[PDB]
C-alpha cells in the first residue's frame, strides 16, 4: 500500500 | 490578449493545484517519517546543507545548517544562513514529526523542530545560487544578476546585516559579461571555482594565494566550447581535471583543464532534444553522472562511452532545473523542477516486471514523488549526514525539509 502511495501522492483512495 | 490567455491558464492549473495539496496533505502520515513546511520570508533560488552538525548530549535533536538566498525584485536581498534543528537516527519516533503537536492520548505530545535564521549579509542583487567550498565551509561563493561572482566569508560578517544596503563580499571574481546559474567547487583543488552564465562561457578561477579582503581576481581559464547560454557546471568528485558542463545548445561537455584547448573540449554528447539545465556527478560511481533537461527526462551517462544514453527517466511533466545524486546511496537519485515535483529514482530497479497496475503509475525506477510543493521548486539539496532528508525550496516562500517513509526503499 505504501509503495504504490509513493508514486501515486494525489491518489485519494477515498 | 497574450496576458489575457495566460492569466487563463494560470487560474485553471491554481484550481488543480490546490486540489493536489490538500490530496497530499491527506496522504502525508502514509508517506513520510519527516514533514517540516516552513514559510519563508522571501524566496530562495539556492538550498545547500552545511556539512557540520552539532549534536548536544542528552538531546533527541540535532543542530543543521542550510545556505539560502533571497530572490526580491527590492533591493534588500540577502545571502541567508539558516539553522534546522533535525531528529537524531537513536530518537524515538513519535508525533513531533509531521510538523504536529497532538499527542496519541488525548493532550500534547512533543514539539517540533523549528527554523530561524542566523547570518544575514547584504548582496548585490538576488542570490541566484549560492555553494559553500569544501574545504572550507565559511567560504561561500553567490551568482549575481550582473556578471561578478561574489565570495563571502561569514565569520567576518555580522550576524544582523547593515541597514546602508552596501553588499561588501571578501572577494568579487569577474570574467563573464552576463549572469548565470552553475557553480561548482574543486573537492580535490582548494579554490578552484567553476561558473555557468548566459554569453556562451565557462570561467574558472583559482583564489587559493590571493588574500580574501576585497580585491578583484581576474578569471584563470575562459572556456568557449557551447555556442548557447550555460545552464550548469560540475566538477568530478575524483579526478581533479574533468569537469562537465550543460547548457541551452543540447550538449553535455566533458572537459579537461590539462588540454590547451580551450574552445574544444574532450568530449561532446547530443545529450537531450531541449535545453539541458543541471548535471551531478555520482559520488560513488566514478564513470557515471546524470543530466537532467527541458524534455522532461533525466539521461544517465557513461564516461566510457558518452555516445551511448544508459538509461531515460521519464516521470516528469515540465521542465527539470536540478539533479542530484544521494550521498548515501549509489543507486539514488533525484530530480525537481516546473511540474511541481521532485521525484526520487533508484537505478537498481531498472527492467523489473510490473503489474498494469504499478505500469500506470509510472516506470520501476521511480520510488518516491514529493507532491508538497505548490510552485516551481528551484533547488534542492540532500542532508550528508541524516540519510533521505532533503530541503527543498520553491517560488511561493515554502521551504520544506522531509524525510520519506522507511518501508519504501528498505525492503
Ligand atoms: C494504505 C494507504 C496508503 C495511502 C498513501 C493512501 C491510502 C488511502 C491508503
Amino acid at each position: 500500500c505504501t509503495k504504490r502511495c509513493a508514486r501515486r501522492p494525489y491518489k485519494p483512495c477515498a | 490578449m497574450a496576458d489575457k490567455e495566460a492569466a487563463f491558464d494560470d487560474a485553471v492549473e491554481e484550481r488543480v493545484i490546490n486540489e493536489e495539496y490538500k490530496i497530499w496533505k491527506k496522504n502525508t502520515p502514509f508517506l513520510y517519517d519527516l514533514v517540516m513546511t516552513h514559510a519563508l520570508e522571501w524566496p530562495s533560488l539556492t538550498a545547500q546543507w552545511l556539512p557540520d552538525v552539532t549534536r548536544p548530549e542528552g538531546k533527541d535533536f540535532s543542530i543543521h545548517r542550510l545556505v539560502l538566498g533571497t530572490h526580491t525584485s527590492d533591493e534588500q536581498n540577502h545571502l541567508v544562513i539558516a539553522s534546522v534543528q533535525l531528529p537524531n537516527d537513536d530518537a524515538q519516533f513519535d508525533a513531533s514529526h509531521y510538523d504536529s503537536e497532538k499527542g496519541e492520548f488525548g493532550g500534547f505530545g512533543s514539539v517540533s523542530g523549528k527554523i530561524e535564521i542566523e547570518i544575514k549579509i547584504n548582496h548585490e542583487g538576488e542570490v541566484n545560487r549560492a555553494r559553500y567550498m569544501p574545504q572550507n565551509p565559511c567560504i561561500i561563493a553567490t551568482k549575481t544578476p550582473s556578471s561578478d561572482v561574489l565570495v563571502f566569508d561569514y565569520t567576518k560578517h555580522p550576524s544582523k546585516p547593515d541597514p546602508s544596503g552596501e553588499c561588501n563580499p571578501d572577494l568579487r571574481l569577474r570574467g563573464h559579461q552576463k549572469e548565470g546559474y552553475g557553480l561548482s567547487w574543486n573537492p580535490n583543488l582548494s579554490g578552484h571555482l567553476l561558473s555557468a552564465s548566459d554569453d556562451h562561457t565557462i570561467c574558472l578561477w583559482d583564489i587559493s594565494a590571493v588574500p580574501k579582503e576585497g580585491k578583484v581576481v581576474d578569471a584563470k581559464t575562459i572556456f568557449t566550447g557551447h555556442t548557447a547560454v550555460v545552464e550548469d557546471v560540475s566538477w568530478h568528485l575524483l579526478h581533479e581535471s574533468l569537469f562537465g558542463s550543460v547548457a541551452d545548445d543540447q550538449k553535455l561537455m566533458i572537459w579537461d583543464t590539462r588540454s590547451n584547448n580551450t574552445s574544444k573540449p574532450s568530449h561532446s554528447v547530443d545529450a537531450h532534444t531541449a535545453e539541458v539545465n543541471c548535471l551531478s556527478f555520482n559520488p560513488y560511481s566514478e564513470f557515471i553522472l546524470a543530466t537532467g533537461s527541458a524534455d522532461k527526462t533525466v539521461a544517465l551517462w557513461d564516461l566510457r562511452n558518452l555516445k551511448l544514453k544508459l538509461h531515460s527517466f521519464e516521470s516528469h511533466k515540465d521542465e527539470i532545473f536540478q539533479v542530484q545524486w544521494s550521498p548515501h546511496n549509489e543507486t539514488i537519485l533525484a530530480s525537481s523542477g516546473t511540474d511541481r515535483r521532485l521525484n526520487v529514482w533508484d537505478l537498481s530497479k531498472i527492467g523489473e516486471e510490473q503489474s498494469p497496475e504499478d505500469a500506470e503509475d509510472g516506470p520501476p525506477e521511480l520510488l518516491f514523488i514529493h507532491g508538497g510543493h505548490t510552485a516551481k521548486i528551484s533547488d534542492f539539496s540532500w542532508n550528508p549526514n541524516e540519510p533521505w532528508v532533503i530541503c527543498s525550496v520553491s517560488e511561493d516562500n515554502i521551504m520544506q525539509v522531509w524525510q520519506m517513509a522507511e518501508n519504501i526503499y528498505n525492503d
